[PDB]
RNA sequence: GGUGCAUGGUUGUCGUCAGCUCGUGUCGUGAGAUGUUGGGUUAAGUCCCGCAACGAGCGCAACCCUUAUCGUUAGUUACA
RNA sequence: GGCGAAGGCGAAAACUUAGGCCAUUACUGACGCUUAGGCUUGAAAGUGUGGGGAGCAAAUAGGAUUAGAUACCCUAGUAGUCCACACCGUAAACGAUAGAUACUAGCUGUCGGGGCGAUCCCCUCGGUAGUGAAGUUAACACAUUAAGUAUCUCGCCUGG
RNA sequence: AUUGGGCGUAAAGCAAGCGCAGGCGGAUUGAAAAGUCUGGUGUUAAAGGCAGCUGCUUAACAGUUGUAUGCAUUGGAAAC
């Protein structure tokens, strides 16, 4: 499909006899349509890089059922105390994240959803909350299965 | 039909007292005697499942694969169980990579084979070093891929015959989404299995008949008739 | 510090690059100093040439010419003009008295000659065509035809002063502890307008074992 | 799934 | 006439020691471990039973040459 | 190993006594948590009055160490090192976990009481210890003596 | 950092205890009246915001209409 790249981190080991250089790259792969995956992948060259991390987010998808391009309840997701807030957005306003925050918005499906992070702003830990967030979330159907009435009142 | 009590003489006891409460729903009463006792009603409904999903896959006509690394005694039974079912086996260490991966191992499963043609061929066409050397390297090959060489796609089901000792291997099948059964003894986690066998698989009096009962369930769809459970001679038992 | 595995083949397993002789220390350093003024003339005054090897059999005034060229359409091509006036030059730089008689055979789809490959990644350089795509396209026109082991190295500048890209990138077979190893090899050097860049490929032409026997 | 039949 | 503090090329060095990587998969939010991580053997990552790992590349050894043994083609400008 | 609010408390006693723990089927009935202020102690050293200096040893000296020996070892030696009065309140005064009421996987070792009842174990009320789930914490790691989810009151943190 | 942080090793638990006020605190019956909600009169000026109109070529802006934040206040609503 489309799969912006979000972090080129440029990262190396050091053993005996110097430096060798490996920097690492983070992709996110999604069909606008609810599948989700992530990718990280350490190499000396940017495009095998980039192609092991697309493989490496292909073989973890996951799908997400949709709420007219908003989120219909509150969810914050708790990672390693860096949580982000996700608050509902009337029907249709327009994107408003930052950019990874953004890029990971518009690639999951959704258009219109208050966010904000809470703490650091390392990457991968947004990654992390944002994925914790949309994947603590139960459809109206969820709870009326749990509970005796099995329809919207 | 099935489900017989009588025979199944032994079929409890567990190391000391090293349960863990997830078990719990196994273990209606109270011993004293550093053991567990099982219910009959329970096991029973466990073997009955298993007998279904177990003629569900010989109706699905796929491939199936046993594994097993601890006491001897169970080596050589699955090695039996695959010389009366046409099924792959291994009788050393499970290897890593083996079902989250196909190709690392697929590979050598085909290196295997080339050797396999290669001697077919060959009978005086090496010499006496490299001959030698060459049966070498087919058994050492044949030592952890000698049963598991009829599978050339991803299996359909296995089955686990010790939940603890193989923790790799149930790990790895959970992992993906296709199912497999195990003989879960007591103290195991019942999260990562999927069908569960409530009954002792530490002790061999026990684990042959559970063996020889899941081999009888599997052997249906070859159109050759059942062994036991069913026949009301004894099974058999000899250890010194 | 590393050895040249393309002189350390020589001799052993492989027919020779000018297997003549004379007689020694009256003229020997004229006649070998003439022959790589037409091995140069082949290797860089023509880059399409893509000439794959040279050799010169020299004796007593009579010198026959093979000319083994990846691309003949440069040499003979239409009308003879290339033939007639590279003849006459490399007469009027060799003697008038020799005979030339080139010959003219095509090899079978050299995709084994390392010293093409060169020539291609120099077309590429001074056309500053980027080191990735260009060693991908090299690496590819040699492996899809079907051949054993390549390296290359490139050591230079990349448009750019304090070299911090100059790799090793090898993706097949290659030993070196055992002279049963047939390989080509190709060193060049690239001009550019920040300096000259060297670039050396080895390629395994498939292990020759059983021969036992050089010809 | 119990249904792949 | 310059500047190796631009370069190619070649060479010294650790050292003819023996280690350095990669492909696939895994644990870890990450660095990174992972193979290479324990023991038996020499010069060795030489090989092997292992061990969430299976393989591949370089490393040396083999075929390369010389010498120490004999059979044979040749006995000359050496034997006589 | 056990008590002690903390530090600490080990030869033998008698005395005045202090706080627990366990069944509390008895009694009273919200009197229970905290408590900035105010008070109770306070490891060691030191201070000012009496014993003593047996050993010890800050400081001072002498002898070797290296260009250097105010330190590294040996000889002695200065008060103090205890028992009584009045101080001084600082400790890495450490479980680096403020003090109480809940609940939550297990497993093992260990002290007291009750009945059971030779020691050996079966339970209960408790304290002292490791192991180790979910779950939590950035990680180390915590866990029935929470750093887990809760809640209450006093203090502290907003860069060296 | 109430809404929206922490105090084991990153800055941070007073070395602890006895401990006034001060904040809390098992359950019920009944009256309650300080909070909690329903009611309007006084306001809370107007202007300023918020929305709708009117006009200067629309806009800037000006005016128009209502819009609310807080205490009296008299009825009542009974769990905290």
């Amino acid at each position: 499909f489309e799969e912006r790249i979000v972090k080129l981190k440029r990262i190396s080991k050091t053993t005996k006899g110097g430096r060798n250089m490996r920097f690492s790259v983070l992709v996110v792969v999604g069909n606008r349509k609810g599948k989700i995956g992530y990718g990280i992948a350490k190499a000396l060259e940017v495009p095998n890089a980039i192609k092991k991390a697309i493989k490496a987010a292909h073989n973890s998808l996951h799908t997400i059922e949709i709420h007219k391009g908003s989120i219909y309840h509150e969810v914050i997701g708790r990672s390693g105390a860096s949580r982000v807030l996700l608050k509902p957005a009337p029907q249709g306003t327009g994107i408003i994240a930052g950019g990874a925050i953004r890029a990971i918005i518009e690639l999951a499906g959704y258009s219109d959803i208050y966010t904000k992070n809470l703490g650091r702003n390392t990457p991968i830990n947004m990654i992390h909350a944002t994925m914790d967030g949309i994947l603590k979330q139960l459809s109206p159907r969820r709870v009326a299965i749990l509970r005796n009435k099995n329809l919207n009142e | 039909s099935l489900a017989k009590l009588g025979e199944m003489r032994t079929h409890v006891g567990m190391v000391k007292r090293y349960w863990n409460p997830k078990m719990g729903f196994f273990i209606e009463p109270e011993r004293k005697h550093n053991n567990d006792h099982f219910v009959l009603e329970l096991q029973r409904q466990s073997l009955q499942t298993a007998y279904n999903y177990v003629k569900e896959v010989a109706q699905n006509n796929g491939q199936i694969l046993f594994v097993g690394t601890k006491n001897d005694y169970v080596k050589k039974l699955v090695n039996n169980i695959a010389k009366r079912v046409d099924v792959a086996f291994i009788t050393q260490r499970w290897l890593g990579g083996t079902l989250t991966n196909f190709k690392t191992l697929s590979i050598s499963i085909n290196k295997l084979n080339k050797l396999v043609e290669k001697q077919a061929e060959n009978a005086a066409d090496l010499t006496k070093k490299e001959n030698l050397m060459l049966s070498r390297e087919i058994e050492r090959l044949e030592k952890f891929f000698g049963g598991v060489k009829s599978l050339k796609r991803l299996p359909n089901l296995l089955i686990v015959d010790d939940p603890v000792y193989e923790k790799n291997a149930v790990a790895e099948a959970n992992i993906l989404r296709i199912p497999v059964v195990a003989l879960c003894n007591t103290n195991t986690n019942p999260e990562l299995v999927d069908f569960i066998i409530p009954a002792n698989n530490h002790q061999p009096q026990s684990t042959c008949l559970l063996m020889n009962l899941l081999a009888d369930a599997v052997a249906e769809a070859k159109a050759m008739p059942t062994m036991f459970a069913y026949k009301p001679d004894e099974e058999i038992q000899i250890e010194i | 510090q590393k050895v040249n595995s393309n002189g350390l083949r020589f001799g052993i397993n492989k027919n020779w690059i000018s297997r003549w002789t004379a007689n020694s220390h009256a003229q020997t350093a004229k006649w070998l100093i003439e022959d790589e003024k037409i091995r140069n003339l082949f290797f860089v005054n023509y880059r399409n040439a893509q000439v794959s090897n040279v050799e010169i059999e020299r004796t007593q005034a009579t010198v026959d010419v093979f000319v083994y060229a990846a691309q003949p359409a440069f040499l003979i091509g239409s009308e003879n003009k290339n033939i007639q006036k590279i003849t006459k030059q490399i007469k009027q730089i060799i003697g008038r008295t020799t005979n030339l008689d080139l010959t003219i055979n095509e090899i079978g789809s050299p995709m084994l000659s390392a010293r093409i490959i060169a020539r291609d990644l120099a077309n590429a350089i001074e056309a500053r065509v980027p080191l990735r795509t260009a060693m991908r396209q090299s690496l590819i026109k040699v492996l899809k035809a079907g051949a054993n082991g390549i390296k290359v190295l490139v050591s230079g500048r990349l448009n750019g002063a304090e070299i911090a890209r100059d790799k090793m990138y090898i993706e097949g077979n290659m030993p070196l502890s055992t002279l049963r190893a047939d390989i080509d090899y190709a060193l060049e050097k690239a001009q550019t307008t920040y300096g000259v860049i060297g670039v050396k490929v080895w390629i395994n032409r498939g292990m020759i074992y059983t021969k036992g026997l050089n010809r | 799934m119990g249904n792949f039949d």
